[PDB]
């Protein structure tokens, strides 16, 4: 799998309210060539094509969305824009732009993609928790220690490890939602040469909530 | 609104070997179809567009036939770089519409997982809450069961079980078991065990730790 | 006609010729005919509750019809150029239809799984209504005419129509037509429908624009002879005593000059404004809008009498309902935003009409005297009046071509409202049908209605040409006309064409009046 | 330029479709342009014939002239000719100047 | 009479999910269909009529479609209030005729 663009936008919107992203382009020109389009997959998985903007500046939008759907562009700041409007829960998903070689063929460059989740429930940081040995012996070799990060809800936490050791085994556990909140971990596994004598640190960011919080093990 | 319906909804691969996808479409598309390969956590990459050609920097193992209705898309030798999922996508005539996708796992060996508990931290015990966790990391295949029990006695209710997705180097998979109670009812116990059933073995790999030992 | 199975019961006539006076544009397009209501009339009305405003009864038939009462259906957008760029008028004299190469089809949908083959035998009967003895339908500015463009497949609409009632209910009064009860002509494949119409004496639709405008009629070099009131009171050292005199109309004084006749009628509308700021944030949408009202519902006025669309400089503005309104293609049905229409605009009359939201003049209300100021009033309905002139709804090429003059005992002049050429006998309606196919019948008898018959449609094309007359342009004016011509700017689609996906779109409404006559 | 008679008015195109076949409509009516048609197409055979005029061979040229002919040796394929399994083919590209007339 | 058969009798989902009931006419309705759904120990509630249109105040996560003789009802993501079995109605002529019925067990 591989590309370049790149999306921007908040990542919390609450429903009646509109949504609005940016799509800022490098190495290349979003006048002289190709029709700029947004798509967006929903957390199941499907692609859906919302609509495109051309290099002469005109548009087309999937007739789903026509009615509350408005793509623009800033030739100066060579980005491209998506409006959308009256957004429901529905319209929660990854949001990506995408360029199309244009005449014969289709989508070329696309972006990272931005998360979206539209909510009211209320945005709620999560609660992390250190996990750490819990037995009668000391460990052997290496050492694998973790991090609860539970009933969070709007989507999408970045849990970062900070070790001694320059050499981990890093696993981010797919977060779920139960009861309305999601719960997620990580695990890292160390050398037992470098735990209790030096420091490991998980950082766990939850943009929507503008929160971040770090846990040190031990 | 033109519908792609693909064929193999998921495929397990191992690098070298062959894959065939297939994607059919409701009306005749006239060769205006495209690939597209996106990988966990990325973004989608065009693999192919107008049916069979080759988009710049595509390696030659890809390749695409078909027309009318019926297209494939066919990965003659496997790459690690290959696990991803593909899709089609028709450009044939507005609004353009894709296929639901293909899974193509790539990645292997079995492997029994590395278990791992962790009592719940003060932190958590301190707002009431309970939570033990198993971490059950390497294993192969993705086919694993975590039993919980509370001084021997299993216990169903609240569980919360996550795999991750299948490792793009070694092709191995892990998974995280977390039993939460409450702080009364977890005190009310010394020893919490999870066993963990694999294909590796007939006796499950067990982890324990008792309450009062600190 | 007739002929065999292997055999074209027609050829694909669809050219566009000028000679000079005439212009016959011919036109074809294959269609598809379903079997409607399962092939039974079905009785009809409004929904119990609905507004009042909005009652109705009547039936829906298991026949459909053919139409083509949108002038694209024969002009293409460069002949219609051609038409409107040259022409102080035109109108219609004759025309020619034909259905031929009918086939039709049956459906099996056996489990999953639908296959469709040729029914040979079975029939599809058409039937031309030239007594005029059904609810003329066509000229009520529905959908389902023929496609702009050719190369476009269709489906022919069905046949419904509206009687009399009360409320949700039928009124005696109210009759129930049976199609059935017509001599349909029975066609099987091989076999064609062909048939001719001429039309009545009409009027040339006016294509032209006029350069002078009713007050602005006379010459300015010469004062006219006639004397109007210039003053009232005059200067009596300090005060105004009351004396009254009188001036010659001249130049200068123009808006006081003394005429001959007088502007178009007027029904006012509301005006609103392209741009979203300037109009009232609220629901007048029905509330404010201009309307009339029979046996207490109140319809809306539509295409109002016609009248100019906006002063000088405002062509941001226009009437609720003064206006034909069109779709971008794509547009969805309801609710639209603005920017999915095309409102028609026709400013080319202010010269003679009234302008649609203004009202029409000011008539004097008291009388007065020493001990009483003159009264005045403005009006905001004025019928018609003698000596009163004016001009009619331009046309548009994708808009109405004629309409049924109402058989009734009074009629004032009948140019249609929505615009087009008001006709008394206007093209018959032509329908269609296809004859049932009951589907195996059992072997002991039963006295009950079929009800199970062969899944089964139609198909085949249609042909109509027609014959146009002109009237030529003929002005000594000097300077250059106004005539309609195509963007030079480079576009990344050509107006009137089809897009990268095929679907062919008409860009903007094209009117008629271009070239300029004088008043 | 690329060689043969410049024509003014040359053989005017000829050109060939079939007529839609819309497969099953649907009992309500709807105004959108037909979409699913009748998957189907033709066939059946064509003819030309042409005319063509000649200015025969003219000169007191003694010595003899230069011809097209086919190479004597054997070969495993005939020119011109279809190969084992049937598949024609033209060897060479075969001009027209051959013979010889002065300048 | 008419005879209108629905597809699953039963099916289970949860709070979230979309679902898909299918109901097909032994003959050509013509789009005169609607659909219902009933609480257990509650009467019908009326969701859609003439196969498309939602009734008012109901949520546009419900919709229907179909022609002909089998039409179809989904939810995009089912509620808890959803729960319940779900019927189709014909009502092209008479006597009006209902569906077998679908029922649903959120939970």
């Amino acid at each position: 799998s591989d590309v370049q663009l790149q999306e921007s936008g908040p990542d919390l919107v609450k429903p009646s309210q509109s949504l609005s992203l940016t799509c800022t382009v490098t190495g290349y020109s979003i006048t002289s060539g190709y029709t700029w389009h947004w798509i967006r997959q929903f957390p199941g998985n499907k692609q859906e094509w919302m609509g495109y903007i051309h290099f002469s500046g005109y548009t087309n939008y999937n007739p789903s969305l026509k009615s509350r759907v408005s793509i623009t562009r800033d030739t100066s700041k060579n980005q491209f824009f998506l409006h959308l409007n009256s957004v429901t829960t529905e319209d929660t998903a990854t949001y990506y732009c995408a360029r199309g070689d244009y005449g014969y063929e289709w989508f070329t460059y696309w972006g990272q993609g931005t998360l979206v989740t539209v909510s009211a429930a209320k945005t709620t940081p999560p609660s992390v928790y250190p996990l750490a040995p819990g037995c009668g012996d000391t460990t052997g070799s290496s050492v694998t220690l973790g991090c609860l990060v539970k009933g969070y809800f709007p989507e999408s936490v970045t849990v970062t490890w900070n070790s001694g050791s320059l050499s981990s085994s890093v696993h981010t556990f797919p977060a779920l939602l139960q009861s309305g909140l999601y719960t997620m971990s990580s695990s890292v596994t160390v050398p037992s040469s470098t735990w209790p004598s030096q420091t490991v640190t998980c950082s766990v960011a939850h943009p929507a909530s503008s929160t971040t919080v770090d846990k040190k093990l031990e | 609104d033109i519908q792609m319906t693909q064929s193999s909804s998921s495929f397990s691969v191992s690098l070298g070997d062959r894959v065939t996808i297939t994607c059919k479409a409701s009306e005749d598309i006239h060769n205006r179809l495209a690939w597209y390969k996106q990988k966990p956590g990325n973004a989608p990459r065009l693999l192919i567009s107008g049916a069979t050609s080759l988009e710049t920097g595509v390696p030659s193992r890809f390749s695409g036939s078909g027309s009318g209705k019926d297209y494939t898309l066919s990965i003659t030798s496997l790459q690690n770089e290959d696990v991803a999922t593909y899709y089609c996508q028709q450009y044939w005539i507005g609004p353009f519409t894709f296929g639901s996708g293909t899974n193509l796992e790539i990645k292997r060996a079995d492997a029994a997982p590395t278990v791992s508990i962790f009592p719940p931290s003060s932190e958590q015990l301190t707002s009431g809450g309970a939570s033990v966790v198993c971490f059950l990391n390497n294993f192969y295949p993705k086919d694993i069961n975590v039993k919980w029990k509370i001084d021997g006695s299993e216990r169903q209710n609240g569980v919360l079980n996550s795999w991750t997705d299948q490792d793009s180097k070694d092709s191995t998979y892990s998974m995280s078991s977390t039993l939460t109670l409450t702080k009364d009812e977890y005190e009310r116990h010394n020893s919490y065990t999870c066993e963990a059933t694999h294909k590796t073995s007939t006796s499950p790999i067990v982890k324990s730790f008792n309450r009062n030992e600190c | 006609g007739a002929d065999g199975v292997g055999n074209s019961s027609g050829n694909w006539h669809c050219d566009s010729t000028w000679m000079g006076d005439r212009v016959i544009t011919t036109s074809t397009r294959t269609w598809a005919l379903p079997t409607y209501n399962n092939h039974l009339y079905k009785q009809i009305s409004s929904q119990s509750g609905a507004s009042n405003d909005n009652h109705y009864f009547g039936y829906s038939t298991p026949w459909g019809y053919f139409d083509f009462n949108r002038f694209h259906c024969h002009f293409s957008p460069r002949d219609w150029q051609r038409l409107i760029n040259n022409n102080w008028g035109f109108r219609p004299k004759r025309l020619n239809f034909k259905l031929f190469n009918i086939q039709v089809k049956e459906v099996t949908q056996n489990d999953g799984t639908t296959t469709i083959a040729n029914n040979l035998t079975s029939t599809v009967q058409v039937f031309t209504d030239s007594e005029y003895q059904l609810p003329y339908v066509l000229g009520s500015a529905h959908q389902g005419c023929l496609p702009p463009f050719p190369a476009d497949v269709f489906m022919v609409p069905q046949y419904g129509y509206l009687t009399l009632n009360n409320g949700s209910q039928a009124v005696g009064r109210s009759s129930f037509y049976c199609l059935e009860y017509f001599p349909s002509q029975m066609l099987r494949t091989g076999n064609n429908f062909t048939f001719s119409y001429t039309f009545e004496d009409v009027p040339f639709h006016s294509s032209y624009a006029h350069s002078q405008s009713l007050d602005r009629l006379m010459n300015p070099l010469i004062d006219q002879y006639l004397y109007y009131l210039s003053r009232t009171n005059t200067p009596s050292g300090t005060t105004t005593q009351s004396r009254l005199q009188f001036s010659q109309a001249g130049a200068s004084d123009i808006r006081d000059q003394s005429r001959n006749w007088l502007p178009g009628p007027c029904y006012r509308q509301q005006r609103v404004s392209k741009t979203s700021a300037d109009n009232n944030n609220s629901e007048y949408s029905w509330t404010g809008a201009t309307k009339y009202h029979l046996n207490g519902r109140d319809s809306l006025v539509n295409p109002g009498p016609a009248m100019a669309s906006h002063k000088d400089d405002e062509e941001k503005f226009f009437p609720q309902s003064g206006v034909l309104i069109f779709g971008k293609q794509g547009s969805e049905k309801t609710n639209v935003d603005i920017e999915k229409v095309m409102i028609t605009d026709e400013e080319e009359i202010r010269t003679t009409n009234p302008v649609a939201t203004e009202q029409y003049g000011s008539v004097s209300t008291n009388l007065q005297r020493g001990n009483r100021q003159a009264a005045t009033a403005d009006v905001n309905t004025q019928g018609v009046l003698p000596g009163m002139v004016w001009q009619d709804r331009d046309v548009y090429l994708q808009g109405p071509i004629w309409a049924k003059i109402p058989h009734t005992d009074g009629h004032f002049h009948p140019s249609p409202l929505m615009g087009g050429f008001g006709l008394k006998h206007p093209p018959p309606q032509i329908l269609i049908k296809n004859t049932p196919v009951p589907a195996n019948p059992s072997t002991t008898f039963s006295a009950a209605k079929f009800a199970s018959f062969i899944t089964q449609y139609s198909t085949g094309q249609v042909s109509v040409e027609i014959e146009w007359e002109l009237q030529k342009e003929n002005s000594k004016r000097w300077n250059p006309e106004i005539q309609y011509t195509s963007n030079y700017n480079k576009s990344v689609n050509v107006d009137f064409t089809v897009d990268t996906n095929g679907v062919y779109s008409e860009p903007r409404p094209i009117g008629t009046r271009y070239l300029t006559r004088n008043l």
